């Protein structure tokens, strides 16, 4: 250094190429080094291509701004950068620009705005493909938020050192987290499919879980500190990334640990009683201000209209949603208990109605999720959408069947019993909503895998059990269909407690001998090796039933917000509103504020992450670990600097 | 916990009970006689106590469904639930 | 019981491969085809047992297994010194050490 005489930015730029921070921040950076003007804006632009997190973060502390070092050209020669790790930007620059780029293409921050477009999902609107940066663009400064842009660069080159230390400065600290999870999960996702290495689709997949989980621990401080401050942090539009809510970023990230936290909860809940005060007991009030009008105004509204505001509320439309089934299901079980006429009964057209309403309603959902064909997939995705449409379908076509003759007229009335059952069932999919029905519904639905794979091997033995005996028993039966019913149908209901020593010729004494063996089988080993199975894969299971229904809660809440107030079976009046409409979200979904609030709320954060920090930073340095280590070290420096005083002898 | 299981129990019975009740009887007047027929049968069934018109045949494939889901995926279910909160 | 089941299986997966690597391709009810041409070649494993590979190749390997277990005993020796009880017994030599060496230092009385 000193033997050069050169300048500093000559002795900064050999230190920044060794990688020695200590050197700079000693021998460089001293008593006035009269810096030349433009240095050290310089020396960060070289240090940022270079991926030197210490020296980046040296510059910043003496002197250098961010607000003023950062523009677009800037921004832009740190996209194109070639002097660091390896990165996927240009392979997913290349599929969102469908391989039409010339080799050597410069990339530009419209490419880059694509690129996140692309990455977020389908209703996201990236702030560099809008109109007026794309008219700044053209004609070409300054940039509000520098740490979002820095952010985002570190994150879609896969330098997360870079990444972690832009999170922590600026605002916005849990949306940053958020959109960096989800970015990365993508990319992961992303490189899996174009038979990448493999190992950058298992470090986008650490990426990503290790900003989740920064994510929710900032929000659990938050939470710890101030309830009501932390609510509001999780609702208010967030104009810099495409006016989204940190909700529903969390939600599009499939973040379960997010939602699952306590303040998520609590704020779904204040969205489920939407306008109502009443958290103490619910339910039966609400259906007592369902069927008494009069009842509505003795309740308590937050702050003539209160019938208005009391039919919006996503749990009186759940409710009465619930009361329109189940008066469903009754006149159901009533027209397929009692005689059917030549031509339907009443209950018989109000039953078709109502299956005729909930399908229109469903294919208008279907029709308002772009291309067609995707909104068929993504509606697919569900097993009750499929079992809906199977049993609608069905039913249609008996309908169809029961305006016939006589036999077809049986059919009809045969298909109408066999599709009840469906209608029945789905009843389990209403008691989901409640507390304890959802986990437990679940876990039936878990469990059947398991019962699947022990029916297996009963059906097995049963089957050779009942060959033998039919074929013991009876030497002289012409082929015929009947055969095929005498395998499987007395073995099966012997194990159900119908053994019938009495119904049960050369060789006519194995049977019984064959029956202990089938019975000592089939009705001890497997079935106490079933109750084992359940026992033992009980813990997990229950574990993440919970989780999973914590995250659905969410997406019920949306789905009745989304629902219009009347109930299925008289939704046609509703259906035909939006007809004459076509040619003539204040709360429930986001939370818009002001200028002040949004200041306060973003100082808040501010205080919170750095409490956050300094508080992991004290747990660490008071760890056993650490103060053994640093004893140890201390006591093996001092014991050779007392053998150096010891060494000497000036007796 | 006994409650919730009886519940389920519950709702899986009636539809069975009504779905067979329908299959096979279907020249019937209304009367109480009809709201006992769909719960009677199916619960003393699956305590062991196990036993044209169109589509008769469905009966016996609907009641051995009937059996395996309510005879063995709720009640080793609700044996488990029993055993894991316990100690507590 | 189960992870015992678990770890015969996974073992047991080699030889059924090496079983059905071994049969001929026709199936038991249609072998007597196979039966009997198997005869008249009487008095007439590139991969699935192996991989015969080159010269070069195999001094690469043998050179990646020796960095590899260069840096397993590097790991390993690097993992035991920085555990708890060994410096816990370090410091506690050294401290003993030093605290005899101090007395010395301060027996000695020049004054
Ligand atoms: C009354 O007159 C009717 C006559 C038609 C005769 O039809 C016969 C045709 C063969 C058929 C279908 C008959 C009886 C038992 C049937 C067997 C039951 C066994 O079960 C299985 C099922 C499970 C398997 C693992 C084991 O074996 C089948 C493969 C086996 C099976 C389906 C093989 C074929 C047999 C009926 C018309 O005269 C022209
Ligand atoms: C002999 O002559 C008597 C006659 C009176 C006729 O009374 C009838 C009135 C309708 C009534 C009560 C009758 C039979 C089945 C009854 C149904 C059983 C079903 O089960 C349920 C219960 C559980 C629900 C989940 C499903 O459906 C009910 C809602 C359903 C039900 C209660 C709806 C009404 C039906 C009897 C007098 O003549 C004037």
């Amino acid at each position: 250094l000193k033997g050069a005489n050169a300048s500093a930015p000559d002795q900064l730029s050999l230190a920044l190429a060794w990688n020695r921070v200590d050197i700079a921040r000693s021998q460089i950076f001293i008593y006035g080094q009269q810096w030349p003007v433009g240095s050290l804006e310089q020396a960060m632009l070289d240090a940022l291509v270079l991926d030197r997190v210490d020296f980046v973060k040296l510059l910043i502390e003496n002197g250098v701004s961010m607000h003023r070092f950062l523009t677009i050209s800037r921004l832009e020669e740190l996209y194109n950068t070639r002097h660091g790790p390896s990165n996927t930007l240009y392979h997913l620059v290349r599929d969102v620009k469908k391989g039409n780029l010339p080799p050597d293409y410069r990339i530009s921050l419209i490419d880059i705005g694509l690129v996140i477009e692309y990455l977020m999902g389908g209703a996201y609107r990236c702030n560099y493909t809008r109109k007026r940066f794309r008219t700044l663009y053209h004609n070409l400064n300054h940039f509000p938020f520098p740490f979002h842009e820095l952010m985002v660069w570190a994150v879609l080159m896969k330098r997360q050192k870079m990444a972690l230390f832009f999170w922590q400065h600026g605002e916005e600290a849990m949306a940053k987290a958020l959109v960096a999870c989800k970015l990365c999960k993508a990319m992961a996702h992303e490189a899996s499919e174009n038979d990448m290495v493999d190992d950058i689709s298992q470090e986008l997949n650490h990426n990503s879980r290790d900003f989740g989980q920064l994510a929710v621990e900032l929000l659990d401080q938050s939470y710890k500190q101030d309830e009501q401050l932390a609510m509001k942090l999780l609702t208010y539009e967030l104009k810099n990334w495409s006016n989204a809510t940190c909700l529903q970023l969390a939600v599009a990230a499939k973040h379960r640990d997010f939602i699952a936290h306590t303040c998520s909860q609590m704020l779904l809940t204040d969205m489920w009683m939407g306008r109502l005060r009443m958290r103490k007991n619910s339910g039966l009030k609400v259906i007592l201000g369902i069927l008494l009008p009069p009842s509505i105004l003795s309740l308590e509204f937050k702050n003539g209209r209160k019938i208005y505001e009391f039919y919006n509320a996503p749990i009186v439309k759940f409710w009465f949603y619930t009361l329109a089934y189940i008066g469903y299901l009754m006149l159901f079980n009533y027209i397929v208990l009692v005689k059917m006429e030549r031509w339907p009964s009443t209950q018989e057209w109000i039953v078709i109605s109502y299956i005729f309403t909930l399908g229109i309603e469903k294919m208008r959902e279907i029709l308002m999720s772009g291309k067609l064909l995707q909104k068929v997939k993504v509606w697919l995705q569900e097993y009750w959408n499929v079992t809906d449409l199977i049993a609608i379908l069905l039913f249609s076509v008996g309908m169809i069947l029961r305006l016939q003759d006589q036999p077809f007229r049986s059919d009809g009335r045969v298909i109408y019993c066999v599709n009840i059952i469906y209608w029945y069932i789905r009843l389990l999919d209403i008691f989901g909503v409640n507390k304890y029905l959802g986990p437990y519904v679940m876990m039936i639905g878990k469990m059947m895998i398991d019962m699947m794979y022990f029916v297996i091997i009963m059906l097995v033995v049963l089957m050779s059990f009942g060959v033998a005996r039919q074929a013991i028993l009876f030497p002289n039966e012409e082929p015929s269909w009947k055969l095929a019913k005498n395998i499987f149908y007395m073995p099966y209901w012997m194990i159900y407690g119908e053994v019938f020593a009495d119904q049960i010729k050369t060789g006519a004494w194995i049977v019984p001998a064959i029956m202990a063996c089938y019975l000592l089988v089939a009705n001890i080993l497997l079935v106490n090796l079933l109750i084992a199975v359940f026992n033992n894969t009980f813990f997990e299971v229950k574990s993440i039933s919970n989780q999973v229904w914590k995250f659905q809660r969410y997406q019920l809440i949306m789905t009745f917000h989304e629902r219009p107030v009347l109930p299925p079976p008289l939704i046609i009046f509703s259906h035909m509103t939006m007809i004459f409409q076509h040619v003539c979200r204040d709360y429930g979904l986001k939370l818009f504020i002001t200028d002040d609030e949004l200041k306060k709320v973003h100082d808040f954060e501010e205080q919170c992450i750095e409490e956050y920090f300094r508080e992991k930073d004290d747990r660490f340095n008071s760890s056993n670990d650490e103060r053994i280590r640093v004893t140890s070290e201390r006591v093996e420096n001092m014991s050779m600097r007392l053998e150096e005083v010891n060494e000497r002898e000036h007796s | 916990d006994m409650m919730y299981f009886v519940i389920i129990m519950l709702v899986v019975l009636m539809s069975f009970g009504v779905a067979r009740q329908a299959i096979l009887f279907p020249n019937e007047e209304p009367s109480w006689k009809l709201a006992k027929n769909i719960f009677y049968m199916p619960y003393w069934m699956i305590y062991g106590e196990v036993f044209c018109k169109t589509g008769a045949w469905i009966v016996p494939a609907i009641m051995a469904c009937y059996l395996l889901v309510a005879n063995i995926l709720l009640v080793n279910l609700l044996i488990a639930v029993f055993n894991n909160t316990f100690f507590e």
